[PDB]
């Protein structure tokens, strides 16, 4: 139990750092120019279609997830 | 100190002298407006920082903007 | 091109009982300021710092510890009374400085012998990415 | 008639004056002080400071520590005082060291209650200090030997 | 009288009543057809 | 000078115009909506009367009327209490047998399985017990038939319609004008000897009459429904002199001062009763007839129209000294103006005075089987502890408001205020210091007894058995008040409560009433623990109050309202200088006050209190009785309190307390809940908004009314009232599962 | 098993949503256009434009550690 | 604490200490170099958090370590 913990622990920490980094890039080193058009471009282009997506998954999971929780309680 | 700066987007309205409350700001003569004036902040040693100017600024995007800077007494509103 | 007033001490100062929110070390040992201003009768008037106090009839002089409240008097004493005031800020060598209004005028009214700080010709949106400036000392906004 | 009035008349020095801080009988006590005593050499007034400081200290650590009741052990718990002693004299050392330097004057006021210059007290120095340093201290470690001292039955060991 | 048909339409009463409405049918569709977990026509 | 009616006719005309229109009140709402963020300001200025306007006459014409109409609410909330006990309840079998039916007015509809919360609360009937105390206070009145209370439910809607048409009457067709409202002295005169002088003359009278009688015949053992009704009683007086052979008499004595005669039944006996668990009623209608005769006395001190009586002005203006200068002179002008003052010392008065009800009604029991009914006064005193607290709150949030917005040296100056005006430094900085202070010698104190208690060392604990600290003030007053009566009150028989001692303990069938409650080292670390939590509630509030003009860090802040969000990240960051934020932050402390003190007195009357009595006279409590040694750390409170008593919550689940186990978790979620709005800001939510407009827009399905995330302060405000609701609910839950399932 | 599955499937998916829409505002969003010139972490643009408490992307860092914390829980 | 309480209430506070100690008699002996200022507002962000998941870690290990070794099964 404590190695399994530990281990989890970390790991989510570690996910959160990978994810601040990816921000700090974007802030401090990007360069628009000189990416223009290819893959990270893009994906800068249509983050509204990316966000609302994640957030009609969220909503639906937390939705269905909490109501089938309290029926059965 | 922090600093203030304006853009060439301002409409001299004055409104962002007028709010300001350790007088940072000016008005001063210019060309490219229908109001001949435009905002200039010669005294930002004495500027706290407050971004009170910002929101009272009505062009889209503002005129008037504060970068928060190396901090001192002045700039901290220290009395002791 | 306006010749400042100068700061003219034995001025009296306002009727006052004291209080703990005034001068303290560091107008000792770093600064302080002084307002003045003119007062046609006696009146009473809200501190901003503590109470009331009374300020007689002809010139006042009140040393404060910041420039926020010598601002904020004189917003207070020119709009809800009609007076006209000066501020100033004195070293702990016994040096004066007028401060405030500068060139003579008020700041909201544009005076023809000012010149722009702090002005870029340009909008906001057209400051350079960081990426641009890295490595040296300089940032977006001072160009 | 009122009784509380600003410090000296001046009305915008960010104090006041009442019965209790300036009152006839507080002013004499308090100026009688080694601390307020500042035509008097710094190592004089810190071996008062220690002296008083090591004797009131003894107590506590005796009828409170943890062998209070074990008295092989109980009235030698001395020891302690002397190490905080020993402590807070490290830190006044550090505290000396940190605000002062030998080549400066002594920040104290040089102006008395009525207007009138004095010279500035030296307690504020960097050698002064450390000289009631020395003094605090050596009055606060032979204090507490005074204290272990009596310990002959009183009222209450 | 047009001011009260306005006012009945303003959003809080046109939702208290809406839902009001729709739990009166779900209450007696419930205690009409109790403990549904399927669909047991077709 | 002369007091007299003054009116206008029809300022206002009733009309449907301005209900279609929203925000008529307010200029800038009424212009309509671009985004949402109207419909939050919309409900948040409604009642902010001297905000809609400028005009003092306005301000208090609104608010009569507004008064008027919650009198109206609370009629309607009596018309439904009285009508469920006579028709959805078991009040009847109840009054039959006290001490075994547990109470109950409400039941429910089978409709999803839901009836298994109609649960068997004895006498032939299924429903949910009450803790309320409803059918204690309508024994105490007399009432024994549902015909009395069907009359007084329909008495008390007809009261409500009244009053509903007179908020109308005076506010659109017959409205006083200022005048009238700014005379005090008239106002006093009748709410002193009118209201509270009349009132408590009239009941003591129906206690004489009523409640004397029917209590005397149910505790001589007749059955409800053969007892006579009450005005018979009044028709043929043989009946009452029967049982007081004073009313044979009948008012000769009153007028030959022989008041002697009347001690049949106005006694001065101090105790309980004990058959009943309960004051003697013979001492409360005693009481009530000197409290009238005090109170209608004092409503003749303030001169009105006749010369003879007391200026207020020339009280407050006699009063002064050398260390306070002018002191009182111009408050009378101040509390004359400014509806906030009036408000900020009613609403402190209120509450202190709800706090002092909770621990009187404890201590001296005042209702007949109130005292062993233990879900009742558990609830009883918790919930008035909470009412308490919260009004002394929005004490401090009207004081503010003065502050802000009505307080003027320019035209009403007052000395005293000035003063306090000019040395709040000195204030605030003691009140920290012995907040501090008292902070580290209470809590720390329990730090330290965990920690010897966990080190093997309970020998150096603080504690009756190695180190006393015994409360001896505490022990020698509630001596004193043992030797009382017959030493310094000769009149008593038995002293005021049975709390104090004198090894008297009262029984009620099988369960113990009352008896002498003790004073250990427990109680005087409980007690500096609570100082601790008043002086820093105080401190939050107090300064929000004397700072809410001006500081050394914003020195105009009286120029930004009383409830704005911050100005601005510079001078190092300046959120919540607020006076708003202010009582924001005194909600938490308070929460925190009141919740420990309702944990001590709970823990406390189970431990040693409450229980059960044997034939022999052995007195088993609730709890063991480890009070004493387990309260003095703070693992005893997490394992002997929290986790031993929520077991009761946590096994509701298939029984009629399962709604509950229900709301327990129901609760927890919502506290939960609103840390999200209290640990976050709207910048974060305005910019995830923007995604999902655009998400809308792409389909033709956006709203015209642009949806906005919500203000910094009502995000602040959203989140402390679900932390309260959370929280409350929460021990709310717990405690009735609790104490209705042991008993 | 079923419904705890569907409880961590709404965490992974809250804390994705709160760290991706942390990554690709961080160069400037419509509140606050310019915000690549204030740098990672700051607190805030004052309280204009309605306020801007928590906007940095810093803040989206900070507020999906929470949610992190929960999700491992 | 430093989670739902902002900067501006303690650095209030602290400059009445501030007076409070300069008036006192023996202490005012006594300077510091460093003028007290209230937290930072991104740095009282950061003292919660820390401390928040400081708590969580602690309580979690504490318990699980304790339930498991005191059934050892
Ligand atoms: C128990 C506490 C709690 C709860 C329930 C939530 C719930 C939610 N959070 Mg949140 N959060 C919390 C604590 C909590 N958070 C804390 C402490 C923090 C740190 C500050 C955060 C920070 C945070 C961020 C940064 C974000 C969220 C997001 C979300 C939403 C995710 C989408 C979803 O799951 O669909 C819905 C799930 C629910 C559980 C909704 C439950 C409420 C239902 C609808 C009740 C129904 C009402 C019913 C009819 C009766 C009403 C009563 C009446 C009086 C009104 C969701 C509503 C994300 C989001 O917005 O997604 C788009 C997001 O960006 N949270
Ligand atoms: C992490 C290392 C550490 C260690 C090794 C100790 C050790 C000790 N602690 Mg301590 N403690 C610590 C951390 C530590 N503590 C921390 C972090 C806290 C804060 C919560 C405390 C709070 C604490 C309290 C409140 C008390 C102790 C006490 C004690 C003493 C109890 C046993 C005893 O009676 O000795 C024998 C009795 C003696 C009097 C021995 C005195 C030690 C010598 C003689 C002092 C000489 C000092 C010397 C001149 C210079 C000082 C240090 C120098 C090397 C820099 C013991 C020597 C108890 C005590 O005895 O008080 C003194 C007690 O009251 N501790
Ligand atoms: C190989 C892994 C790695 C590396 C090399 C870096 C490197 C860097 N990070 Mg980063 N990061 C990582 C992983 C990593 N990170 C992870 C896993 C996370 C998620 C938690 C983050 C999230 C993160 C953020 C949000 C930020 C950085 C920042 C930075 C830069 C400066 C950090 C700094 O010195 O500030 C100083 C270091 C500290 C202040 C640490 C002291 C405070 C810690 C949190 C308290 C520790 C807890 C306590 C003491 C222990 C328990 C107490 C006790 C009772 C047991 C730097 C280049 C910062 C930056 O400058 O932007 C570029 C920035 O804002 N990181
Ligand atoms: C996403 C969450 C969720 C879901 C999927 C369900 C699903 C269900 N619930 Mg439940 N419930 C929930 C949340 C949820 N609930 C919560 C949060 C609570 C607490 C408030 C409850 C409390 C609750 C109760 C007390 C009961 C249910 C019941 C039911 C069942 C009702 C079947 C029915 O109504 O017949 C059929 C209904 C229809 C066919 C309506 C459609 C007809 C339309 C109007 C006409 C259209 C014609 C074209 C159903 C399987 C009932 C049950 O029987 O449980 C087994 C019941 O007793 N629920
Ligand atoms: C604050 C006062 C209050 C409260 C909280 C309640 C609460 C309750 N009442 Mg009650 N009641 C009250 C006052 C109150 N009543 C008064 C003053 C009277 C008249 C003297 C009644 C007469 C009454 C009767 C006769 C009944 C209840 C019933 C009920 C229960 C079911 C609710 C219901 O009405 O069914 C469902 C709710 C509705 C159908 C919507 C109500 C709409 C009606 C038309 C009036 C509201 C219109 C409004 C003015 C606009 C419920 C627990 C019922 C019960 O106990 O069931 C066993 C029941 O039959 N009440
Ligand atoms: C003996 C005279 C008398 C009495 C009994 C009262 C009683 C009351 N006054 Mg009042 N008042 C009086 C004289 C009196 N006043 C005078 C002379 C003035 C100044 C000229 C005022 C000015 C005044 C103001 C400004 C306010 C009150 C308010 C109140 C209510 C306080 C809240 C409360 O405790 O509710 C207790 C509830 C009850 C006791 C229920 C029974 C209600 C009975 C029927 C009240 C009837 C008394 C009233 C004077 C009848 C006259 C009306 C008549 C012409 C038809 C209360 C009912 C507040 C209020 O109006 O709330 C609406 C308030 O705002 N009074
Ligand atoms: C405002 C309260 C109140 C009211 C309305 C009444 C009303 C009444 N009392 Mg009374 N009474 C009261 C308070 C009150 N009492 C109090 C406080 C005491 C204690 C001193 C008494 C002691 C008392 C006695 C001894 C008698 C009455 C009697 C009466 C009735 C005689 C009828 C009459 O002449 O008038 C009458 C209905 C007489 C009676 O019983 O008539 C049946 C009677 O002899 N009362
Ligand atoms: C005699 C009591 C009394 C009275 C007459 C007033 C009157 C007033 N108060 Mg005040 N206040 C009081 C007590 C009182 N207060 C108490 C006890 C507190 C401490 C909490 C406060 C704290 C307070 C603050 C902080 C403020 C006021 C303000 C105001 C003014 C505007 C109020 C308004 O319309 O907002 C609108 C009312 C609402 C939006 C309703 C809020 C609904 C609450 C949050 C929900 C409660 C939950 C409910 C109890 C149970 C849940 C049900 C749900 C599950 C369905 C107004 C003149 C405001 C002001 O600016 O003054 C000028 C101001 O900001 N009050
Ligand atoms: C200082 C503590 C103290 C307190 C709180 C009381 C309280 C009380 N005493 Mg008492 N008394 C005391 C000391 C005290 N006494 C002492 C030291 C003696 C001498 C041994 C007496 C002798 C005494 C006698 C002889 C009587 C009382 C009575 C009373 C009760 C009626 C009060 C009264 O007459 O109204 C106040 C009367 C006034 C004229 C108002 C004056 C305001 C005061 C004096 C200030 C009352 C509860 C009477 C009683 O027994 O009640 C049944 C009574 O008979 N006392
Ligand atoms: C072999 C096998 C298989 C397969 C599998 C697969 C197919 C896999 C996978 C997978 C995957 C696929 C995973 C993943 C994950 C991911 C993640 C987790 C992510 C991330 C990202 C991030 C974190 C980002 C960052 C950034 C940003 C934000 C921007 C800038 C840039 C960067 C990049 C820095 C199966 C099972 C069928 C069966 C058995 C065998
Ligand atoms: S906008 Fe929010 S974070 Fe910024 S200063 Fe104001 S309250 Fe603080």
């Amino acid at each position: 139990a404590a190695l399994y913990t530990h281990h989890q622990y970390i790991a989510g920490f570690i996910m959160t750092g990978a994810f601040a980094h990816g921000a700090i890039f974007f802030i401090r080193d990007y360069n628009p120019e000189q990416n223009a058009d290819n893959v990270l471009a893009r994906m800068l282009e249509h983050k509204e279609a990316i966000i609302s997506h994640l957030s009609w998954a969220s909503l639906f999971l937390g939705f269905h997830t909490l109501g089938l929780y309290v029926h059965n309680d | 100190s922090h600093s203030v700066k304006i853009y060439d987007t301002c409409i001299g309205c004055t409104q962002c002298v007028r709010a300001c409350p350790t007088d940072v700001l000016e008005m001063i003569p210019w060309g490219g407006c229908k109001a001949k004036q435009i905002a200039s902040a010669p005294r930002t040693e004495d500027c706290v920082g407050c971004k009170r100017c910002e929101s009272a600024c009505p062009t889209d995007f503002l005129s008037v903007r504060v970068y928060l800077w190396h901090e001192t007494t002045r700039s901290m509103g220290l009395a002791y | 091109g306006f010749t400042p007033p100068e700061l003219d001490p034995n001025t009296p100062s306002p009727i006052f009982g004291g209080s703990t929110g005034g001068l303290l070390r560091k107008a000792q040992v770093e600064e302080f300021y002084v307002i003045t201003w003119e007062s046609p009768k006696e009146q009473i008037f809200e501190m901003p710092t503590g109470g009331a106090a009374i300020m007689r009839e002809g010139p006042n002089l009140l040393k404060l510890a910041r420039k926020e409240q010598c601002l904020a008097l004189g917003t207070r004493l020119r709009s809800k009374y009609k007076i006209k005031y000066q501020f100033y800020r004195v070293f702990p060598s016994g040096e004066v400085q007028y401060l405030h209004p500068k060139d003579g005028v008020y700041p909201e009214k544009v005076n023809p012998g000012r010149q722009g700080v702090g002005v870029n010709f340009r909008s906001i949106g057209k400051n350079v990415s960081p990426i641009e400036v890295k490595f040296t000392g300089k940032q977006p906004y001072d160009l | 008639y009122q009784v509380v009035q600003p410090i000296n008349g001046d009305p915008f020095i960010g104090s006041l004056e009442t019965p209790v801080t300036s009152s006839p009988l507080v002013a004499w006590y308090l100026s009688n002080l080694p601390g307020y005593r500042t035509a008097v050499n710094p190592l004089l007034r810190g071996i008062e400071v220690g002296l008083a400081h090591g004797f009131l200290l003894v107590g506590p650590f005796v009828k409170a520590g943890p062998l209070r009741n074990t008295e092989i052990a109980g009235q030698a718990g001395s020891l302690a005082a002397g190490g905080l002693v020993v402590i807070l004299s490290i830190c006044l050392t550090i505290y000396g060291i940190s605000s002062f330097n030998e080549g400066d004057p002594s920040t104290a006021p040089s102006l008395t209650l009525t207007g009138r210059k004095k010279q500035p007290d030296q307690l504020q120095t960097a050698d002064g200090w450390a000289k009631f340093t020395g003094g605090f201290f050596f009055g606060g470690i032979s204090g507490v030997i005074w204290a272990f001292f009596l310990l002959y039955v009183l009222d209450l060991p | 009288m047009r001011d009260l048909k306005t006012y009945l339409s303003v959003a809080p009463v046109a939702s208290t009543l809406w839902f009001a409405a729709l739990a009166g049918l779900l209450i007696e569709i419930n205690r009409f057809f109790p403990d549904a977990l399927t669909f047991p026509f077709f | 000078p002369e007091v007299k009616i003054l009116v206008d006719r029809d300022p206002i005309k009733t009309s449907f115009e301005q209900w279609a229109k929203p925000g008529h009140f307010s200029r800038t709402i009424a212009k309509g909506p671009d985004t949402t963020t109207w419909i939050w300001n919309l409900h948040a200025d409604a009642h902010d009367f001297d905000s809609h306007t400028s005009d003092l006459e306005e301000i208090s014409r609104k608010v009569f009327s507004a008064h008027f109409g919650q009198l109206s609410i609370i009629f309607l909330w009596l018309s439904g209490m009285y009508f469920h006990g006579a028709r959805f309840s078991n009040y009847e079998a109840w009054l039959n047998d006290p001490t075994h039916i547990r109470p109950s007015a409400q039941v429910v509809w089978p409709i999803v399985g839901q009836e298994i919360l109609n649960g068997d609360v004895g006498g032939g009937f299924r429903g949910i017990q009450i803790t309320s105390g409803f059918f204690q206070i309508w024994r105490a009145s007399g009432i024994t038939s549902e015909l009395q209370l069907y009359c007084t439910a329909i008495g008390a809607l007809v009261f409500a319609a009244l009053m509903l048409f007179a908020g109308w009457f005076h506010y659109h067709k017959a409205a006083p004008k200022l005048v009238w409202f700014q005379d005090v002295e008239s106002m006093l005169n009748h709410h002193l000897a009118g209201l509270l002088g009349l009132g408590s003359l009239s009941w003591a009278g129906h206690q004489v009459h009523v409640s004397l009688p029917i209590n005397q015949f149910l505790n001589a053992g007749v059955d409800p429904k053969e007892i006579p009704l009450p005005h018979e009683f009044i028709l043929n007086r043989d009946l009452l002199a029967q049982l007081y052979p004073s009313f044979a008499e009948g008012a000769t004595p009153f007028f030959t001062l022989n008041w002697s005669k009347y001690a049949d039944f106005l006694t001065f006996r101090g105790g309980l009763d004990p058959l009943t668990g309960g004051l003697w009623l013979t001492d409360i209608a005693h009481h009530h007839l000197a409290i009238a005769i005090l109170f209608l006395i004092a409503g003749h001190m303030y001169r009105t129209n006749w010369g003879i009586g007391h200026g207020i002005k020339d009280i407050l203006e006699a009063h002064k000294g050398p260390f306070t200068g002018q002191g009182h002179k111009g408050l009378y002008e101040i509390l004359t103006t400014s509806w906030h003052a009036q408000l900020s010392i009613n609403l402190a008065m209120l509450g202190s005075l709800t706090i002092i009800v909770a621990h009187h009604m404890y201590a001296m029991p005042p209702y007949p089987y109130l005292a062993t009914d233990y879900g009742t006064q558990l609830s009883l005193f918790t919930h008035h502890m909470w009412i308490g607290g919260f009004l002394i709150v929005g004490a401090a949030a009207h004081a503010a408001i003065f502050m802000v917005r009505d307080y003027d040296p320019t035209t009403r100056y007052n000395d005293l205020l000035d003063r306090v005006l000019r040395h709040r430094d000195a204030i605030i900085s003691h009140l920290n210091w012995v907040c501090i202070f008292l902070g580290f010698h209470s809590f720390g104190l329990y730090i330290h007894n965990d920690t010897m208690s966990a080190l093997g060392r309970p020998q150096d604990m603080f504690s009756d058995t190695a180190i006393q600290l015994q409360p001896v003030f505490a022990q020698w007053i509630q001596n004193t008040h043992a030797l009382a009566p017959g030493t310094t009150a000769p009149g008593a028989t038995t002293s005021t409560s049975l709390t104090w001692g004198g090894g008297d303990l009262v029984s009620v069938g099988g369960k113990v009433a009352l008896l002498p409650i003790p004073l250990g080292t427990a109680d005087f670390l409980v007690h500096h623990i609570h100082a601790f939590t008043i002086h820093v509630t105080v401190l939050i509030l107090l300064k929000g109050v004397l700072f809410a003009r001006s500081s050394r860090l914003i020195p105009d802040k009286a120029n930004l309202g009383f409830r704005f969000p911050c100005d601005g990240p510079g001078r190092g960051g300046t959120c919540q200088v607020s006076a708003w934020d202010h009582v924001f932050l005194g909600l938490f402390w308070m929460y925190n006050a009141i919740s420990v003190v309702i944990f001590h007195f709970s823990w406390k009357m189970q431990s040693d209190v409450w229980g059960s009595i044997n034939d022999q006279g052995v007195v088993t409590h609730i709890t063991g009785g480890n009070f004493a040694q387990s309260s003095i750390t703070i693992n005893g409170w997490l394992r002997d309190f929290l986790w031993a008593q929520a077991s009761q919550v946590i096994q509701s689940y298939g029984s009629s307390l399962s709604a509950y186990g229900l709301f327990f978790l129901g609760a927890h979620f919502v506290w939960a809940f609103s840390l999200m709005f209290l640990f976050s800001g709207r910048g974060y939510w305005q910019e995830l908004i923007e995604s999902i407009v655009w998400a809308h827009n792409k389909l033709k399905v956006a709203p015209a009314t642009q949806p906005r995330a919500l203000s910094i302060v009502q995000g602040r405000a959203v989140g402390v009232t679900h932390y309260l609701l959370g929280g409350i609910a929460t021990t709310w839950a717990f405690f009735l599962a609790r104490i209705i399932a042991v008993g | 098993d079923f419904l705890v599955h569907h409880a961590i499937a709404l965490g992974l998916h809250t804390t994705t949503l709160i760290l991706v829409k942390g990554a690709l505002d961080a160069r400037g969003s419509k509140l606050m256009p310019d915000k690549k010139d204030f740098g990672y972490s700051f607190p805030c643009d004052g309280p204009g434009r309605g306020g801007t408490c928590d906007i940095s992307a810093w803040d989206a860092f900070y507020l999906a550690v929470f949610w992190m914390l929960n999700t491992i829980g | 604490m430093f989670l739902i309480s902002w900067r501006g209430y303690w650095q209030e506070l602290i400059e009445t200490l501030a007076w409070a100690h300069e008036r006192t008699p023996l202490a005012n002996l006594i300077r510091w170099r460093d003028k007290p200022v209230a937290l930072s507002i991104v740095q009282a962000r950061l003292v919660g958090l820390v401390h928040f998941s400081v708590g969580y870690i602690f309580t979690y290990a504490a318990f699980l370590i304790a339930s498991t070794s005191g059934k050892f099964g």
